[PDB]
């Protein structure tokens, strides 16, 4: 049953063209128009793409209004970062935000100093990662010992975005699914 | 053993509590339970075993190094023997089956001394004085490495390591192979100290004719496939240049920082061209150098393959880091991580290229291997093992890998001793007279230490399915006269052991079996240090997981 | 306090060997009737659902998952025999089973050690290769009439013996095409292509020296019949290649966006103009082709075919002599293929097929097999792999031996006499090797429907007179010499059989304990 | 000032006081140019 679904489900618009000579045109082009429409929706939703270094008055808008988006429940995920330059984990998490911002343009990446965020919040507690969605806090994450701590990598951060429902599991942009071209080249030769 | 003890009676521990001689008995049965699988694998008469992973996959193994590593034991007293088998494989590389049997019997034979109200501190002291007395006796009984006009030694050393294997019958053919291999891959370091890097030779898992017709390669054999099929497979002629690169040769982006942002769209195509051109400028100068064969750690894109196919260059992708150092070391090249120099300019010099006589790609049963032979600067070697399947060759791979470690030690240290339980039986006669001299309670510790050493020649006869006491009694009779030899050679009744294929006591020097003395030294200390670790434990405290 | 998560219990002693030897006998019983010309066929139900109708030993064993680990050493022998030669796979399994079956009542009865048996098999294997060298002889390799009957030997067991006159010419022309001069025969099966076309008739076939593609031209104006085609292989896509650097162009003026799409047309225009610098007539590319690039190639008549596999491009290169070049700037007249002809696209309703034909000694071809079902196409395709597999060894070495149980009987008659001289303890297992070679002649006789007790009894007296070429016919069961009929095989098949059978017995005889539960 | 470096291997009898400062980490061996140094000047880099 899955062998028929893998022709369309496991191929993007660039990979669907492989089956142009083999499979029927009406079977293939019917799905390419569907996948082409999905690509256009992501382009319209790409309202972001760099870290929004904000300040508090604005928090009451950027962090929360955005989380409502269109309010068609067009919700928008907003990853906040209570930065603290003295901590080593904070500078690591700041690099992950800019790296993920260039890839996931639909998700908003927010950064602010932790001293300016909350009155007398413990310095030890931050680096603090908050995830808003439709005005509600989906995840109040604590320091990155859960995500490896000092040895945190880009692969661990992208895996966390899939757990909170920010990115699909089978997304082609994730490093887990984005296999290298040399990897797929060896598979075709050994097939 | 009988029943479970009371669980924390007025002690208030979350886990289990046990004490007394019950846990001391459980450690003996624990060391004997893991040692029974090692018993049948000892000596040439031992048989192999197979471990199933509950997924269909299985592997045949004789040595207890990887068997105990695969057997996941939860009792921590058995883990020390598991790590002892892995420890002995790293340093010596041979005798992993013997330390488990020796360490288990030293604890088993010492279990009788526990209930005699002999303290373990006195028992290990009697074992340790027996140890250093045994090491000096081993240092006295060792023999020189000449023995005749010719060498006549290294062929016999391989038979001891090659025994108890599937290819023990073919050891006569493989004995010349291993000695010719390690004499080719020698090196120089520390101003005159010769070294022999183990695993430097390439052990290929080939299928075909037989283990008897395994051809020894006079050079290194690289196990990798060709990139394109339209390339030349065979390259003849002398002075074939070898290029060893590691930099990234496929098309890759600019660094993280660089973001190409363009305002005048006219140069948008030009920046695309130079990114495609800057990677081909590196390939242009290699063709100017004239490297017939080039090897790369990373991939090779199709933009580079067209230049190698046109200029008849052998480009091979998907090399590994540890291999290319041996290619550059053998062929005379140097490892090139990037093309640059102290000056600001970028170029490639001909001195970085190696030299070899012939390079031929061969295929045998879906195994493409590039045969590089005739290295001018330094020789190299590789062994193409052939058998039934991959899992049978894993035993042959471990058989060859252990053979290199044994032949490594006899060249690093020329002192050797005969096999067949000779030194194990000789120490008993030496320690019995020494046990009476010391007098007090350590006599039983030294005596039972000597009785535990006899288990090595006894296990050879038990696994042979023959009468063991007659061979042990005859071996005891000859060694008993060795201490009372009455020197004036006529110092006979020494250097004898068991001959299992015929069931007689003959001279091991003429039979052609030897072993280096350093293996006996490290095995005895590592076996006794493991025995010290188990004897000194009194009570266990197992905490359940939260 | 189990002490072992992986089989704390053990099955040791002789009972483990009964399970081992009995399992080695069971794998031979399911393919005992798969030998000789009157052999039957088998069917396998894989879990994926793709059925296959097989009689070769290698296809039977590889598609059967076995839970017994000791048996799996026997399953892999046909895999080893397949990749080495590709013929004689069934004889290795039954011979290894008879060696293990004959060597069974010696540890139970005589209590002889296994390592003594290991020495006995090596001396028997040394004498087995000696007498096979004496029984073998050379023949002329260049005689095409002689090569037909040798290919017909392995074909006689399979279904296509009825078309043996066509199959010999089908395989002999193919193996000679890929053959070249330089182990003196370095040609490989990977260069030989075999395309399976359902439908047609197996009698109508021919060896076309080319590469059969399974797709249509991309544009309808292109002519499907070219007299003097010119092949040019390419790896770059005719589409616009997207840069892996990710660039953002910010457009603030107005003519920049129009100039970008004009530069896109100008790049494809300049790229197609460089293709026409050497004025080709047939272009091949392994990647996509944009519709913009199709129009500019109409003026030159450059027929393009897209999404061609990487292995097919190499096979196109060896036939036409074209060089695979990625970039379009490095096209020269030498890069353009030559000495090609008869480019024609035959219309078939299933799929479009395009032929090629010739007028750097490496060559290739494509055998177009016609049949009645996809499953029997795999049968005839595997017979082609067996048809060329028997032909390689006669070309590699000129040595050649008889078959049909005669060469195995010659080992037993010599080996029994050697045991008679052997004199000792190793002579008991040395006699088992001489008795182990009797299963093959016996198997052939049993399948044929004869009485093996009296047919083999007179065969012992016949070989005692001093002849070796006397075998057993598979149809009626005579003791006639094989010189009249012409049953001959290479020497490499029988050498690999006795070697793999002895080496497999040494692996399995030295097992005494069985354990599981590791979960690596 | 008295650092106890734990290295798995060998025996306890081989334990002895090293005259200089023993380093626990191994070399990189990415290039592998030098093998053995004599009369070397040691520097401590804190930047990257
Ligand atoms: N041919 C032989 N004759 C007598 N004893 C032997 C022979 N070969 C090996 N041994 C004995 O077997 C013991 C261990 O053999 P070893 O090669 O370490 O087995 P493994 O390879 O399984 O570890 C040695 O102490 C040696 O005395
Ligand atoms: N008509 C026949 N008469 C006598 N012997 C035959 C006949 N057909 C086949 N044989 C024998 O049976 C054997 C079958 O070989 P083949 O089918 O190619 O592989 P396998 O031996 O593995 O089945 C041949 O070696 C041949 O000697
Ligand atoms: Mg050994
Ligand atoms: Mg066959």
């Amino acid at each position: 049953a899955k062998q028929h679904e893998n022709r369309l489900e496991d191929k993007d618009l660039s990979d669907l063209e492989e089956l142009e000579d083999d499979e029927d045109e009406d079977f293939l082009e019917a799905y390419k128009i569907k996948r082409l429409n999905e690509i256009r929706k992501l382009q319209e939703r790409s309202k972001f793409g760099e870290v929004f270094h904000i300040n508090k008055p604005e928090y009451n808008k950027e962090v929360t209004l955005a989380s409502q988006g269109k309010k068609d429940d067009g919700g928008v995920y907003v990853f906040v970062h209570l930065s603290l330059q003295s901590k080593l984990q904070s500078r690591i998490l700041s690099h992950l935000f800019q790296s993920a911002a260039c890839k996931f343009r639909e998700i908003k990446f927010v950064e602010i100093p932790a001293n300016r965020a909350i009155e007398n919040y413990p310095e030890s507690n931050c680096p603090t990662l908050i995830v808003y969605y439709r005005g509600e806090v989906i995840k109040n994450m604590i320091t990155l010992l859960e995500l490896g701590g000092n040895n945190s990598k880009m692969e661990d951060f992208e895996d966390f975005m899939v757990k909170v429902g920010a990115v699909a599991e089978g997304d082609n942009r994730l490093i887990m699914n984005r296999d290298d071209e040399e990897s797929r080249e060896e598979r075709k030769l050994h097939y | 053993q009988l029943f479970n003890n009371s669980r924390s009676d007025t002690l208030f521990l979350g886990g289990e509590k046990i004490s007394g001689d019950d846990i001391r008995n459980q450690n003996v049965l624990a060391t004997m339970a893991v040692a029974n699988v090692v018993k049948s694998s000892l000596g040439p008469v031992g048989l192999d075993k197979m471990l199933v992973d509950d997924i269909g996959d299985f592997t045949v193994t004789n040595d207890g190094a990887t068997i105990l590593s695969l057997l996941d034991v939860q009792h921590p007293a058995g883990k020390i023997l598991v790590e002892l088998a892995q420890q002995q494989d790293r340093e010596i590389g041979d005798g992993t089956t013997s330390v488990v049997i020796i360490a288990s019997e030293l604890l088993k034979r010492a279990n009788e001394l526990v209930k005699n109200k002999i303290h373990p501190t006195t028992i290990i002291t009697g074992f340790r004085v027996a140890l250093r007395e045994a090491i000096r006796f081993i240092n006295e009984v060792l023999s020189t490495s000449v023995d005749t006009l010719g060498k006549e030694t290294l062929i016999n050393i391989a038979k001891t390591s090659m025994s108890s294997k599937i290819i023990g019958a073919d050891s006569d053919f493989f004995s010349n192979m291993v000695v010719d291999a390690l004499l080719a891959v020698k090196t120089q370091n520390s101003k005159g100290e010769i070294k022999y890097p183990v695993k430097a030779v390439n052990v290929l898992k080939a299928h075909g004719k037989s283990a008897t017709e395994s051809l020894l390669v006079p050079g290194y054999a690289l196990n990798c496939t060709v990139a394109s099929q339209a390339m030349p497979k065979r390259i003849a002629g002398g002075n074939v240049k070898i290029a060893c690169l590691d930099l990234n040769l496929q098309k890759a982006r600019m660094a993280m920082g660089v973001q190409i942002n363009i305002d005048d769209p006219e140069q948008l195509e030009q920046i695309r061209k130079r990114e495609a051109g800057i990677v081909l400028e590196r390939v242009k100068k290699i063709i100017d150098a004239g490297a017939q064969v080039v090897l790369t750690t990373k991939g090779i894109d199709d933009l580079c393959l067209k230049e190698f196919v046109e200029a008849k260059i052998m480009g091979v992708r998907r090399c590994k880091k540890e291999d290319l150092r041996r290619i550059a070391r053998a062929t005379g090249a140097t490892l090139v991580s990037s093309m640059s120099n102290l000056e600001g300019e970028e170029t490639f010099e001909s001195s970085y290229l190696g030299l070899c006589d012939e390079v031929v790609q061969a295929k045998f049963s879906d195994d493409e291997c590039i045969l590089i032979k005739g290295t001018s600067k330094h020789s190299s070697s590789s062994i193409i093992l052939r058998g039934a399947n991959d899992y049978s060759l894993d035993e042959m791979e471990r058989s060859l890998h252990d053979s290199l470690s044994v032949v490594k030690r006899t060249l690093e240290s020329g002192n050797v001793v005969p096999g067949g339980g000779c030194v194990e039986a000789a120490l008993n006669i030496y320690l019995d007279n020494f046990a009476t001299t010391v007098g007090s309670r350590e006599q039983l510790a030294i005596a039972e230490f000597a009785a535990a050493l006899l288990i090595i020649p006894k296990t050879l006869a038990v696994n042979a399915a023959k009468d063991s006491s007659e061979l042990v009694a005859k071996l005891r009779s000859y060694h008993a006269a060795s201490q009372m030899a009455k020197p004036e050679k006529r110092r006979s009744y020494r250097n004898y052991g068991l001959d299992l294929i015929r069931g007689k006591i003959v001279d091991e020097i003429h039979a052609g079996v030897l072993e280096p003395t350093i293996s006996k030294v490290k095995s005895l200390k590592s076996a006794l240090e493991a025995c010290v670790a188990i004897l000194r434990i009194d009570t266990m405290i197992t905490v359940d997981p939260e | 306090v189990v002490f072992m998560n992986a089989s704390q219990e053990r099955t040791t002693g002789r009972q483990a060997q009964i399970s081992n030897i009995t399992a080695a006998k069971a794998v031979a019983d399911v393919i005992r009737t798969c030998l000789g010309p009157k052999a039957m066929l088998k069917m396998l139900l894989d879990p994926m659902g793709g059925l296959v109708l097989t009689n070769d030993g290698h296809a039977i064993l590889r598609e059967i998952d076995v839970a017994h680990p000791a048996a799996k050493s026997m399953l892999e022998l046909s895999r080893t025999q397949d990749e080495e030669v590709g013929d004689g796979t069934t004889t290795v399994i039954i011979l290894a089973g008879e060696i293990l079956a004959q060597c069974a009542p010696y540890l139970i009865e005589k209590n002889i050690h296994p390592v003594i048996i290991i020495q006995a098999l090596k001396k028997a294997l040394t004498d087995a290769l000696e007498v096979i060298k004496q029984v073998s002889k050379p023949v002329d390799v260049e005689n095409d009439a002689a090569m037909k009957k040798l290919i017909q030997a392995s074909i006689g067991t399979k279904y296509v013996i009825h078309w043996s006159e066509k199959m010999c010419e089908l395989a002999l022309d193919a193996v000679k095409t890929v053959r070249k001069d330089l182990n003196f025969e370095i040609d490989i099966k990977r260069y030989v292509r075999v395309e399976k076309i359902p439908g047609g008739d197996v009698l109508d076939s021919r060896v076309l020296k080319g590469v059969l593609l399974n797709k249509d031209v991309v544009h309808p104006k292109m002519s499907r019949h070219i007299e003097n085609p010119r092949v040019v292989l390419l790896d770059c896509p005719l589409e616009y290649k997207k840069g892996e650097s990710q660039t953002n162009i910010e457009i603030e003026k107005e003519e920049d966006w129009n100039r970008i799409l004009q530069i896109e047309e100008e790049q494809v225009q300049l790229m197609c103009e460089q293709i026409l610098a050497v004025r080709p007539t047939l272009v091949i590319t392994e990647k996509g082709v944009s519709d913009l690039a199709q129009h500019y190639l109409l003026k030159g008549g450059c027929s393009v075919l897209r999404r061609v596999k990487k292995s097919d491009n190499n096979r196109i290169a060896r036939v036409t002599g074209a060089t695979i070049v990625n970039r379009v700037e490095d096209l020269k007249e030498s890069d353009v293929g030559t000495n090609c002809g008869l480019f024609k696209v035959e219309m078939i309703g299933d799929e479009y097929f395009s032929f090629l034909d010739n007028c750097g000694l490496q060559k290739a071809c494509t055998i177009m097999l016609r049949g009645g079902s996809k499953d029997i196409l795999n049968e005839i395709d595997r017979n082609l792999q067996d048809a060329m597999a028997v032909a390689r060894n006669v070309m590699l070495s000129p040595s050649l031996s008889p078959g049909g149980g005669a060469t195995e009987m010659a080992v037993s008659v010599k080996l029994a006499e050697k045991a008679k001289q052997l004199e000792g303890i190793q002579q008991w297992p040395y006699q088992a090797v001489a008795d182990a070679m009797e299963c093959i002649p016996r198997t052939l006789i049993q399948n044929a429907g004869g009485d093996p007790i009296r047919l083999l009894s007179q065969l012992r007296a016949k070989h005692a007179q001093g002849n070796f070429t006397t075998g057993i016919d598979g149809d009626k069961g005579k003791i006639v010499d094989m010189v009249s009929y012409g049953i001959w095989e290479p020497e490499v098949i029988k050498q690999q059989s006795v070697k793999t059978a002895i080496e497999s017995a040494c692996l399995l005889l030295r097992v005494d304990d069985i354990v599981s539960g590791v979960r690596k | 000032d008295i650092r106890l470096v734990k290295k798995v291997g060998g025996t306890i009898d081989d334990t002895e006081m090293i005259d200089g400062v023993v380093l626990t980490q191994t070399a990189i061996k990415s290039a592998g140019g030098p093998t053995r140094k004599e009369k070397a000047k040691i520097g401590l880099i804190q930047f990257q």
